[PDB]
């Protein structure tokens, strides 16, 4: 399976992600020192329950600094502290992520023993300007591991009349005696299921076994032009790259137009929801229309829509039989 | 290949199937995608496919609507074909089927097929017959015309035309709007027992003809009226195609002697020569009650016609009979004799799930309003059966008629589609029925699932565990059982001191389980033993059968002996009329019927000792007054649904209340409850609970359990152990 | 072999059918050569409370039609009739006047190598390990009758079964599944009832 690096663009294999997204987010240091942190907190480290653990953690000592910033006290994270220790030095990236939004590294006296300790101190720099660390935890907060985009490998279709031409034997449907058997026995099974006296746990052991077959899909969309538009995404992946996927593919990527689930839902590119959350997984076929401000032009105008995607992919339709 | 046997489906649309993932894998087509289903008489029907959890393999789900458009029945095979290649409409003519367009006008685009095809991007193909519901009425078309053919997709953009007069139906095609098995809501394990009684015979007899075991001939159904028992009837003879002959008692016995056995025994020679049939004998105790109570020529001669009737079914294949009475003993035991009527099911009395699906099922053409809540009318509409729950939605359509048909004023032979479109149903119409409404089962007693869980008891970890324990390891591990002769108990007496959760801890187990709760009373046990009708008693172990998988609950074992005297005591002894029944029966149950039996008593030590001998009730549980954590949770659990304020401190009051059992905790929290309402009220003339309420509640609360009775019930916990 | 138990009795009596009785004297008489076991003699006066119950004597519905049977059954019928009560000191003494059931034998509780007896047949039911000593519970079990016996036996069964599937969240009953279920074990006959049956057969000679 092929992938890109959505911080490069390079082409990657699957056990190439995490080493290329991994280099590329130490490299965006370059552009965004504190968005390449954030990055480098939730991909770095495979324990997410300890990364928000320490995320938390984090947002609470830029709060108190926040909130108090004529109290001195407030200006430096203890490193030694026994919740720091725990939730936020056990993590990669996020003594990064405090020198990217301001504070300094700096060895202090402790308040009861001669050991200087360490400490992240806020600059005067940003310390004037509370709401750069208020930004800086809403950016934090709101972040995800970086994985690799899944190579849609956009397919453009022409369906065949001819597949649908076919002519059945009679005795197809003549049922036969392995069918009549299975039938008889449950309808025999489906009473004795009703009728036996069995607590929740002995139910669950048989009706979980149908709980986990699938991780990726595969989608269609049928264009009013006729032609049939596919593409693979992650199961997880958001219904705006569905969008892009069809942008990139339309002739005017720029021109208003509207998806439709696989049971004539409208689905609107504004809600960021999974494939997986709107029910088009493992697969599905969606419906394509113009937007009617589109469509109120070119039906005024008497135009007649006959070019719907790039001729850079309409030369590659195949067919289906 | 590809090829699926056909099955009911969950999703009432009628341009979508369901299959079962893995085939539309195999088949490479996605969710949403249009098909073809070939079917019988070089026929088929296009489809939207899509899967759900509950779809075997190598069957497909549909509705009754696809299968009549394919000319199929539930258990024939179909052909799935994928058809990629359908376009998008540009004219589409649909026109009515006369059948359902009778006393309606106006139009009907408008009101139905607009907003049924408007961004649904159906699948229409050429003579496809579909249904539209709306307006108190439902009714179904026929695509006469298709601008590209065969099939099509309806787009927003698409021409729908509709002028012409109303199609006659086809004599091959039944009505979408005759009774099928859509139409039943509760009961569902009944309707699958007649399923297997029935459809086996009835669609392949080689299973019987070939061997010298017969099939089933005759199903009694019984249960108080409006339950259902003609419904299943006729739906099984619908879905199967089967001929319904209907009978009934008044239909007979108004005729003269001679006439009536004439009618009787004509119907049977008819239900052979359309074989197969069904025959259905309704009040069947009117046709056949008992001898002792009748001495006239029709209910003697019509009793020996039916009883030979029956036994000619060895010759009338294809043909099983039915009856439907009030209850098994009502009917000349006669007739349920080896072969005849072999086979008996009990329909019941639907619980609150069932009775919003019968609500559902006739709200199917109701228009309701966003406040109508169908749900809450199921929970109220206690003692009601489906006879009722059609009566009320009825009722609630009349009032909403009304309200608006003063103001339409529509004087004609038909009335307008557009303005029962706007006429809705209102919760308030629903209430004002309900309270015109009079259940016609209120007499006798409801059994259904409990909705008492673990979480509703506090403390008794180990008395949950032992529950569950006595269902799951008789099951799982037989083997072991059966290795060291050991039979599984089916019977536990619960005793202890009061309000400590005895009958919920018999309820809890039924709800994990789901299954029915039958609770009978001291005031039940009293009133067979006052009234000298013990035998009632054969008639509720014959309900536990029934009902199970249930729990038999026999509560307050000792209101007899109490009631006998209890401490002091009459001219008898520990056994009565009422217990002896149940140790009859009690004898007779065993572990495979899925049923267990619970007692509990406040004073075991004036009970029928019989009922501990082994073989019954081998399991006793003592259950004491709870420690202070498990007072904590009575609490938190009382509390459970109400808002509460922070300042209220539980830990402390259970610390206080160590006397206090359960049901004195709970009057505690009800007290607190009852003090904040007032304060609110007042308060208007606080929207939680304060702890100054809950500190008032506790001066007004008393223990229930003196210290006197709690060492008697400890004594007596360890003379048994 | 005929068995009449409490519960026919008692229904008989409350039910005001002791006419009944006549038809299991009858079945007797057409099963012969058979045995006519009359169960809970006492059921009916237990019913009637026993050791208080009403101001009445010991005879009843029941017994009475039971009696005049048995008076009306010759011994060349080939049928032998057996009673057998718990409580004979509240059933109707007619029963034992010479004619009816004058034979009287008293059933004490099962001595040591009774009790042993006991348990190894209980026991054929099960696999027991060889280290379980029998004669060891038996000599404990002093007091126990053989229903007590039994008790043990089902108990260090189920503890067996207990354990064996837990080992699976055994192939046999050990020692240690008997003595644990001597500590859940009772007698169903306390002390002062053994020395009133000891005393009631003494009583009787
Ligand atoms: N279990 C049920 N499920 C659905 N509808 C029911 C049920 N029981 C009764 N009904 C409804 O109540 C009415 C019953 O009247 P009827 O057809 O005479 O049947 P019966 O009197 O045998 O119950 C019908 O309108 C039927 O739809
Ligand atoms: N263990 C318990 N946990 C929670 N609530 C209890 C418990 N025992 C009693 N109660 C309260 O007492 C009330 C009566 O309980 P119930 O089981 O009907 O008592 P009983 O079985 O003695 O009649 C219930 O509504 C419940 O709120």
């Amino acid at each position: 399976v092929y992938f890109t690096c959505p911080l490069t663009g390079a082409t990657l294999r699957k056990d190439q992600r995490d080493a290329c997204i991994k280099e590329a987010i130490l490299l965006h240091f370059s552009t965004d020192p504190v968005a390449a942190s954030i990055m480098k907190i939730y991909t770095f480290n495979k324990d997410q329950d300890r990364v928000k653990l320490g995320v938390d953690t984090i947002a609470k000592y830029l709060d108190n600094i926040h909130l108090h910033p004529e109290e001195e006290k407030y200006r430096k994270i203890k490193l030694q502290n026994k919740v720091f220790q725990e939730r936020i030095n056990c993590l990669e990236g996020t003594h990064e992520f405090f020198e990217a939004i301001g504070f300094q590294k700096v060895l202090l006296p402790a308040q009861d023993q001669e050991d200087p300790e360490e400490f992240y101190v806020l600059s005067e720099t940003t310390l004037a300007q509370p709401q750069s660390l208020e930004r800086h935890k809403e950016q934090l907060l709101a972040a995800e591991p970086v994985r690799a985009k899944l190579d849609r490998q956009r397919r453009v279709f022409q369906p065949s009349p001819l597949a649908s031409q076919f002519e059945l034997p009679g005795d197809f449907f003549n049922l036969t005696a392995e069918e009549i058997k299975r039938e008889q026995r449950l309808r025999s099974e489906a009473v004795e299921r009703l009728s036996v006296l069995r607590t929740k746990a002995m139910r669950e052991k048989e009706e979980q076994r149908g709980l986990r077959k699938y991780n990726y899909t595969l989608l269609r969309v049928r264009l009013p032009d006729g032609c049939l538009l596919q593409g693979t995404f992650y199961a997880r992946e958001r219904l705006g790259a569905v969008y892009g996927f069809v942008r990139e593919a339309l002739q005017s990527d720029w021109l208003p137009f509207e998806l439709l689930a696989s049971g004539g839902q409208k689905l609107s590119e504004d809600e960021n929801l999974a494939l997986n959350e709107c029910g088009l997984v493992p697969s599905a076929l969606l419906t394509f229309s113009w937007d009617m401000a589109v469509l109120e032009d070119i039906k005024a105008a008497g135009a007649e829509p006959d070019s719907i995607l790039k001729p850079e992919l309409l030369s590659a339709i195949e067919k289906l039989l | 290949p590809n090829r699926l046997i056909v099955d009911e489906a969950i999703n009432e649309d009628n341009s979508v199937v369901s299959l079962s993932q893995p085939k539309m894998d195999e088949l490479q087509l996605f969710r949403g995608d249009t098909v073809l289903l070939k079917g019988k008489k070089r026929r088929e029907a296009v489809c939207i496919v899509l899967s759900d959890d509950t779809c075997s393999d190598e069957k497909i789900r549909m509705n009754r609507v696809v299968r009549n458009n394919l000319r199929v029945r539930l258990g024939d095979v179909i052909s799935i074909q994928p058809c990629p290649d359908v376009k998008y409409g540009k004219r589409i003519h649909v026109l009515p089927i006369d059948d359902t367009v009778e006393g309606i006008t106006g139009n009907l685009f408008e009101v139905y097929l607009k907003p049924y095809f408007l961004e649904a991007y159906r699948p229409i193909r050429k003579g496809d017959i579909f249904l539209v519901r709306g307006g108190m009425r439902a009714v179904e078309f026929k695509v006469v015309e298709t601008d590209p053919s065969p099939y099509c997709i309806v787009a927003p953009d698409t021409v729908i035309h509709c002028e012409g007069e109303p199609i006659k139906r086809e004599d091959e095609e039944e009505s979408l709007n005759e009774v099928g098995y859509d139409d039943i809501g509760g009961c569902r394990k009944q309707l699958a027992q007649i399923k297997e009684m029935v459809e086996l015979p009835l669609r392949h007899p080689a299973l019987f003809k070939a061997i010298g075991v017969k099939p089933p001939r005759g199903i009694l159904l019984y249960g108080p009226p409006g339950t259902g028992k003609t419904l299943i009837a006729r739906a099984v003879a619908n879905e199967t195609g089967a001929f319904f002959f209907l009978i009934n008692g008044p239909e007979i016995m108004s005729k003269l002697a001679g006439e009536s056995e004439s009618n009787l025994r004509k119907a049977f020679e008819e239900a052979e020569k359309n074989a197969p049939a069904i025959i259905f004998i309704d009040e069947l105790d009117a046709i056949a009650p008992k001898r002792e109570k009748t001495h006239g020529e029709v209910e003697r001669r019509i009793v020996s016609q039916l009883l030979t009737l029956m036994d000619g079914l060895k010759q009338r294949a294809h043909v099983i009979v039915m009856a439907a009475t009030n209850r098994p003993n009502s009917i000349d035991p006669a007739l349920r004799r080896f072969g005849r009527f072999d086979r008996e099911v009990d329909i019941g009395i639907p619980d609150a799930t069932g009775r919003l699906e019968i609500l559902q099922i006739h709200t199917k053409n109701m228009k309701l309003a966003d406040d109508v809540d169908l749900e809450q009318v199921a929970n109220e509409t206690h003692g009601h059966v489906g006879a009722d729950l059609a009566a009320l939605c009825s009722e609630a359509a009349l009032q909403a008629i009304r309200k608006k048909m003063d103001l339409i004023d529509l004087e004609d032979e038909t009335i307008d589609a557009e303005v029962m479109n706007s006429l809705a149903v209102t919760m308030d119409d629903f209430r004002w029925a309900l309270s015109q409404s009079n259940p016609s089962a209120l007499r006798e007693t409801v059994v259904e699932v409990p909705q008492v869980t673990w979480e509703d008891i506090g403390g008794l970890e180990d008395v949950k565990r032992e529950l569950q324990e006595l269902v799951q390891y008789p099951v799982e591990h037989p083997d072991k059982f059966l290795k060291f002769g050991m039979t599984p108990s089916k019977g536990v007496l619960f005793y202890g001191p009061p309000g400590c959760g005895k009958t919920l801890l018999a309820k809890a187990i039924a709800n994990e389980c789901q299954a029915n709760f039958i609770s009978i009373k001291g005031p039940e046990l009293l009133t067979m033993w006052f009234g000298e009708s013990e035998a009632n008693v054969r008639e509720i172990f014959d309900k536990a059968r029934q009902a199970a998988p249930c729990v038999l609950f026999f509560d307050e074992l000792d209101s007899i002996a109490k009631a006998r005297g209890g401490n002091i005591g009459d001219g008898g002894g520990a056994a009565d009329r009422v217990i002896n029944q149940i140790l009859t029966e009690m004898d007779g149950m065993s572990t495979k019927k899925n049923v267990f039996i619970i007692g509990a008593t406040n004073r075991p030590d004036i009970i029928d000792p019989a009922i501990l001998r082994p073989g019954r009730l081998d399991q006793l549980i003592y259950i004491p007054l709870p420690d202070e954590k498990s007072r904590v949770a009575i609490l938190k659990a009382n509390l459970r649904k109400s808002p509460v304020a922070k300042d209220v401190d539980l830990e402390f009051l259970a610390k206080m209340t160590n006397g206090f059992s359960g049901a004195d905790l709970t009057e505690i929290c009800q007290r607190a409850c009852k003090l904040a309402i007032r304060e609110s009220i007042e308060s208007e003339i606080v929207p939680e609970i304060r702890r100054d309420h809950f500190e008032e509640a506790m001066r007004f609360a008393r223990r229930s359990v003196s210290d006197n009775d709690i060492r008697k019930y400890e004594m007596f916990a360890q003379t048994l152990q």
